[PDB]
């Protein structure tokens, strides 16, 4: 699966320029 | 997007906004006053209100009326 994605504490930010996961 | 919500001279409205670990803390007073200057020099706290885990990054803010 492709859908799932990556790149201070509880920061948060969908912004971008991101890597994923196969 | 859009990825969180909540819903609930003669006076001086208080506020603190205050950041920290993602919870955003709003504190508040309200009161009569008689100077007409500004900011009357007395001593009154303010309780909080409400606590909310926004996890944005806040550098800036403005005012609405
Ligand atoms: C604070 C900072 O710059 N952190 C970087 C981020 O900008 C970048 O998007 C990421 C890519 O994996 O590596 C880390």
């Amino acid at each position: 699966n492709y859908n799932y994605l990556y790149r201070k504490p509880f920061e948060r930010d969908i912004s971008t320029p991101l890597q994923s996961y196969g | 997007n859009c990825t969180f919500e909540y819903v609930s001279f003669k006076n001086l409205r208080e506020f603190v906004f205050k950041n920290i670990d993602g919870y955003f803390k709003i504190y508040s007073k309200h009161t009569p006053i008689n100077l007409v200057r500004d900011l009357p020099q007395g001593f009154s706290a303010l309780e909080p209100l409400v606590d909310l885990p926004i996890g944005i990054n806040i550098t800036r803010f403005q005012t609405l009326l």
